[PDB]
RNA sequence: UACUCGAGUGGCGAACGGGUGAGUAACACGUGGGUGAUCUGCCCUGCACUUUGGGAUAAGCCUGGGAAACUGGGUCUAAUACCGAAUACACCCUGCUGGUCGCAUGGCCUGGUAGGGGAAAGCUUUUGCGGUGUGGGAUGGGCCCGCGGCCUAUCAGCUUGUUGGUGGGGUGAUGGCCUACCAAGGCGACGACGGGUAGCCGGCCUGAGAGGGUGACCGGCCACACUGGGACUGAGAUACGGCCCAGACUCC
């Protein structure tokens, strides 16, 4: 009466990444593009929502995406400083 | 602590006389001092602060404890003043005093915090003991006998029993129905200035 | 104003001025009467208003009333100093308190003794 | 020190890293090896200072004077550059 | 180590323990992964309450309990119902509920003759 | 001798617990997430084993040096100390190859296949203790990220490993973390870079509330241990009561 030679692991779901839409703005380094993301919240006092800009920095891998792209984005692991995001497909080339 | 000084000059000071007794004021209608029958500029904290002063010395409670009376009030539900009044009077030492066993609040304390009661069968030398709902205020051996209490067996006909309350037995034990609500409480005094007060 | 006026700008109280820095953050402080005097108060009032200037544990110097009726106190004295504002004297903020290991109790009070100090009599 | 523990941990610690520098020096020195034997160009010398590299960085992994993850990274740029070569 | 634990709460002498599970290289007082009974020793009966099934999560996943709380699961049949040495004893006393105040009040009442 | 045990070897602990808030305006904290980019002693549970051989040394004995701290030598002794080898085919690396998931690198099927490899410790008679590899779990972490929480422009330009990439190195792990080369980018009025202040939070005080102020006890996280720097050991180190160096101070 022997138990298992072997144990499998659990089936932990995998965790879901985050996705953002963006605007690039460089492409001037390689594989890698800067990416606007226009994210709006309301102030905490007085209420107001504020469109607030923010740049992140993305992975393409191959030199597609340039100046006024809009683009879709998953975080990732770093892949190098400030860079913590992937290309995933451009949507509205410009 | 608690005020063991003269309790005339308190009611004569506040008008309103909680135990009787005395010619001084009764013929000449005066605080005390020698400016008694002076003029009185008539303030509404003078107001206030008089009502709040009748309760702690009608009661034998300081103001430091009459505050948290006041804010348990203001916290729970219902009108504070009542509920307030709820509280000073489910007190061991007013709820023997209204049973008429000491017939002043100021003998009732001395006999709660001598030991002679006890409570659900735990002697209690606590007269800010909150009382509560079904409960009985039991006489210890000694005490039955005692001459106070022979005292208030003999003379338990004077004053009326409140409603919320009553005594059972020959040895003088007391039940408690319920808490008293605002036309259970009986006491010459309103509720709404100290509260009043308390929110300045 | 606007509220995206007060998102980019803001509000911001008016500073509330620091005072009895010589304390400095500390409720008394002690100190050397550097000088003993008297001054004269603002015009309304007349008197021979007692003073000293100390230099206190803080490395300032500052003046000091010296309430009460009586003052033993010279130069080179061991002095507790107090917060209070003396109106009639301009430029002073502090009072000198009692109980001082100098400035002994005022003599006679038996009204206000824990205010100058004085030790009840029996 | 003024602890009897600490005063023996002393020469215990110094005796292990006295073993661990012996180990990882004659690791270094098996590597410079190999990648001289790589950079000169010669491969069946390289492949035999491979296998006896890659074995004696999982002895010192099961040793214990390296990670085992440490061990595989070594040894698989050791495979991979005999590979390209 | 993960380890089923009393934490000390209550006043000064009145040591209400809380039976939570951590680690060892926490302190007593300290954060707790999770809550499973309660140990009140001052009842005559002192109180011995717990959860069971979180009980026998955490040594089936392997806490080594401390040796009070060890008694006490030995007392709930937790630590026998885990092992299965005798099934599960079932150990336990309560502190009987003392007579209602209510139930006091009308049996005075009906003294009062 | 072997109950008992100084000292010693060895194991485990010593990284917890305890203290302070100097530093830190930062992923330090809080909160929420990610880790297909990761470690995890002890503990639990499965699988497979625990084979074989050897060389020393502390201690002890005989000495030497030194004022002391301490230390050199000779001789001698054992082990769960140390070291080789065998086996492991679960594991590690590489090559080829299939399916599947896909969130792209890639991950899962302990995929398959070929090659080359990886270990162990014995003790005691008693409610017996252990050891190795491996799978899984649990716990404890690490790293990354969004958002949030001070003053200051009478501090406007800052950056040259700085932004990115390739190949290597390094790590437990991703990554300029490090390096050679390459490209010349990256951050800034939405306040970069500077200056000042300050441990952060749950919470606490006030207040009708919004808010303001605060960060004492208690509890969590961080940081630090005379100052500064550094690694070693180890599962794990800011290593308070550990090591090395330098410095100040105190003492022989």
């Amino acid at each position: 009466q022997k138990g298992p030679k072997y144990t499998p692991a659990a089936e932990k779901p995998r965790g879901r990444r985050k996705t953002a839409i963006g605007y690039v703005v460089s492409d001037k380094m390689q594989k890698t593009i800067v990416v606007e993301l226009e994210d709006r919240k309301s102030h905490p006092l007085y209420g107001k929502i504020i469109r607030t800009t923010k740049k992140v920095k993305a992975h393409d891998e191959n030199g597609e995406a340039g100046i006024g792209d809009r683009v879709s984005l998953m975080e990732t692991r770093p892949l190098s400083a400030t860079k913590r995001w992937r290309l995933v497909e451009i949507l509205e080339k410009a | 602590a608690r005020y063991t000084g003269p309790a005339t000059r308190k009611s004569r000071r506040l008008g309103v006389d909680l135990v009787g007794g005395d010619q001084s004021f009764e013929k000449r209608p005066y605080p005390p001092g020698q400016h008694g029958r002076a003029r009185i500029k008539e303030s509404e904290y003078r107001q206030q602060l008089q009502e709040k002063q009748k309760a702690r010395f009608s009661y034998g409670v300081m103001e430091k404890q009459f505050r948290r009376y006041y804010e348990e009030a203001n916290r729970q539900p219902g009108k504070t003043g009542d509920n307030l009044l709820r509280i000073l009077e489910s007190r061991l030492d007013n709820v023997v005093y209204r049973a008429g066993l000491a017939r002043t609040r100021r003998m009732a304390r001395q006999l709660v915090s001598h030991g002679h009661f006890l409570v659900n069968g735990v002697k209690v030398d606590i007269p800010s003991y909150r009382v509560s709902q079904y409960d009985i205020i039991d006489v210890k051996e000694k005490s039955l006998n005692t001459l106070p209490f022979q005292i208030a067996r003999e003379t338990a006909g004077e004053r009326p029993i409140p409603s919320w309350l009553q005594v059972v037995g020959e040895r003088q034990r007391i039940l408690v129905h319920q808490l008293p609500e605002r036309a259970q409480i009986d006491v010459p005094l309103t509720e709404q200035l100290i509260v009043e007060l308390y929110s300045k | 104003p606007t509220i995206q006026q007060l998102v980019r700008k803001g509000r911001r109280d008016k500073i509330a001025k620091v005072k009895t820095a010589a304390l400095k953050g500390s409720p008394q402080r002690r100190g050397v009467c550097t000088r003993v005097y008297t001054t004269t108060p603002k015009k309304p009032n007349s008197a021979l208003r007692k003073v000293a200037r100390v230099k206190l544990t803080s490395q300032v110097e500052v003046t000091a009333y010296i309430p009460g009726e009586g003052h033993n106190l010279q130069e080179h004295s061991m002095v507790l100093v107090r917060g209070g504002r003396v109106k009639d004297l301009p430029g002073v903020r502090y009072k000198i308190i009692r109980g001082s290991l100098d400035t002994q109790g005022v003599k006679n009070r038996k009204q206000a003794r824990s205010r100058y100090g004085a030790k009840k009599e029996k | 020190a003024n602890i009897k523990s600490q005063i023996k941990r002393i020469r215990t610690n110094e005796r292990r890293r006295l073993r661990n520098q012996s180990v990882k020096s004659s690791l270094r020195t098996a590597i410079r090896g190999f990648r001289e034997a790589v950079d000169a160009g010669d491969k069946d010398k390289a492949s035999e200072l491979l296998h006896a590299t890659s074995r004696k960085l999982d002895k010192a992994a099961s040793k214990g004077v390296i990670h085992p993850n440490q061990a595989a990274n070594k040894k698989s740029a050791l495979a991979l550059a005999l590979n390209k070569l | 180590a993960v380890k089923i634990k009393l934490t000390r709460l209550g006043k000064i002498r009145n040591p209400q323990y809380r039976i939570i599970v951590a680690d060892a290289r926490t302190r007593r007082d300290g954060r707790a992964i999770e809550v499973i009974g309660r140990y009140h020793p001052k009842e005559e009966p002192s109180l011995i309450q717990i959860d069971s099934e979180r009980a026998q999560y955490w040594l089936g996943v392997g806490a080594q309990p401390t040796e009070p709380v060890l008694a006490l699961l030995k007392i709930t049949g937790d630590w026998q119902k885990f092992k299965g040495l005798p099934g599960a004893e079932g150990t336990l006393k309560v502190k009987e509920p003392k007579p209602s105040k209510l139930d006091l009040f009308n049996a005075a009442l009906a003294e009062a003759e």
